[PDB]
């Protein structure tokens, strides 16, 4: 069956361009019967149309170009049809591009139209290259406690806000791996500042607090930094 | 604009069906997006099924309501289901998903903690809410964040729900306030909604 490849730069800076290329295999982008162009996906939302366009003229034009209304003063797209390839240029990127893009390729009244085609659904989606708007450099953590109280029937939940880091990823364990039980780490979060946060945390019993240390350890290989923290009651 | 419910549940082998307004024409398709993956079309022309999608799904329209039905229930239909429409003269839209669970284990009801901005953080002049949310099935919340009695909306980030090591779900929810917004309020609320209930907790400044 077709498929659709991605490819291009993955982090762009804020202000930049963002640039795609879209390899076409088993089709062909010069016949008519599909619209070529892009959907997007910010990390945990839904689905943006971006666009299509397709080289098939009638007797009025020599083509068809539609854009999302939203992204049309920064969007640019384009087909070489003897490479079989698809392009996305978008500039002046801010941290609300950040997504995963998709090529696609774009099916409804598409060969056989009245006034004029309408591409309306995805029949085939590329596997996604996520694209991050940032124009942060390499920075390693800054580790704040979030501290139990001296919390709910008898245990009590403690943990370790990482902020404020760039690239991903971090690890987090707890004693140097000695506690397991009970941890979970979270997935991180792209701030608006371009930088990522992320939390760990673990339940233990109360009557531990008093006697049993609890420290979180926090890995950032990309700025080779280390980081423990001692979570300590509150006052 | 397309509006899907936040998510569904069924059990395997049962029927279900996830509904979509704001359809006002035949050009309705459906997305199915498995966690990690691409979408892949289900449905389009409100009916019609792609070589290789199984007869157990099909598509409805009653007025300017579309609807997926899955008849029979399968773990591997377990993804977020997006509507998709063409409106006005060739825009493409799509709604904003519904995940989908195939009940495989009971119920629960999430645990939320919410934790003040450290004091650490508050000398570093900044204060960041952090509402942790666990332990709960089907993997589905909605949070919203409250300043006092009002709701908030400006400096929330939220992750999308994670599998614990106990298989139940976890999420968590950031409110970034200036230390000055922080000791301005009474008080500050997470609220985190799980299927026919909405968990609430609370912290003050003066704590
Ligand atoms: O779904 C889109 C939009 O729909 C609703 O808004 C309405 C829409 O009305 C457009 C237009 O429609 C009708 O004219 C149809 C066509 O008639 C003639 O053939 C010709 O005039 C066409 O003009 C195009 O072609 C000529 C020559 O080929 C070009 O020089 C000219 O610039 C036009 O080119 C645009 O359109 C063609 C397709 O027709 C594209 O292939 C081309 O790439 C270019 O598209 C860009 O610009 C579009 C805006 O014009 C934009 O939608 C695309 O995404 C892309 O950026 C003529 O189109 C008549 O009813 C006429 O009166 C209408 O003007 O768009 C208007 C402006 O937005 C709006 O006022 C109308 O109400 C809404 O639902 C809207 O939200 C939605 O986005």
């Amino acid at each position: 069956q077709p498929q659709l490849q991605e490819s291009g730069p993955t982090l762009v800076e804020a202000s930049e361009t963002l640039s795609l290329t879209c390899a076409v295999s088993g089709d062909s982008t010069a016949a008519c019967n599909s619209f070529w162009g892009w959907v997007r996906q910010p990390p945990g939302k839904g689905l943006e149309w971006v666009g299509s366009l397709s080289h098939c003229a009638s007797y009025w034009n020599r083509g068809w170009t539609y854009h999302n209304p939203s992204l049309k003063s920064r969007l640019t797209l384009a087909l070489d049809t003897p490479k079989n390839l698809v392009f996305l240029k978008l500039n002046s990127v801010t941290a609300a591009d950040t997504a995963t893009y998709y090529c696609a390729r774009f099916g409804g009244e598409v060969l056989r139209y009245t006034d004029w085609p309408k591409p309306a659904w995805v029949d085939l989606w590329g596997r996604g290259t996520l694209v991050t708007v940032s124009s942060a450099s390499t920075k390693g953590p800054s580790v704040f406690p979030l501290a139990p109280s001296s919390t709910s029937g008898g245990t009590a939940a403690l943990g370790c806000l990482v902020k404020d880091y760039f690239p991903e990823p971090v690890t987090v364990s707890w004693n140097s791996g000695a506690l397991t039980s009970g941890v979970h780490t979270f997935p991180a979060v792209l701030q608006s500042s371009g930088l990522y946060s992320l939390s760990s945390v673990v339940t233990v019993p109360s009557s531990s607090l008093g006697t049993q240390t609890y420290i979180c350890n926090v890995n950032h290989k990309p700025s080779n930094t280390k980081v423990d923290k001692r979570v300590e009651p509150k006052s | 604009a397309l509006t899907q419910p936040p998510s569904a549940s069924g059990s395997p082998g049962q029927s279900i069906t996830i509904s979509c307004t704001g359809t006002s024409n035949n050009f309705v398709s459906w997305y199915q997006q498995h966690a990690g993956k691409a979408p892949k079309l289900v449905i389009y022309d409100v009916n019609k099924r792609p070589s290789g999608v199984p007869d157990r799904f099909s598509g409805s329209k009653s007025g300017n309501t579309a609807s997926l039905t899955v008849s029979g229930l399968q773990t591997d239909d377990e993804a977020v289901y997006y509507c998709g429409s063409l409106v006005g003269n060739w825009d493409v839209i799509f709604g904003g998903g519904t995940k989908l669970t195939v009940l495989g284990q009971p119920k629960a009801a999430p645990s939320v903690t919410l934790f003040p901005p450290s004091s650490e953080e508050l000398q570093a002049n900044k204060a960041t809410l952090v509402c942790l949310i666990s332990d709960f099935y089907p993997g589905a919340v909605t949070v919203a964040w409250k300043a006092d009695s009002s709701p908030v909306k400006a400096g929330v980030e939220t992750t999308t729900p994670s599998k614990q090591s106990n298989n139940k779900y976890a999420a968590s929810s950031y409110l970034s306030l200036t230390p000055e917004q922080w000791k301005s309020h009474r008080s500050y609320s997470c609220q985190v909604t799980h299927e026919g209930s909405t968990v609430e907790k609370t912290v003050a400044p003066t704590e």
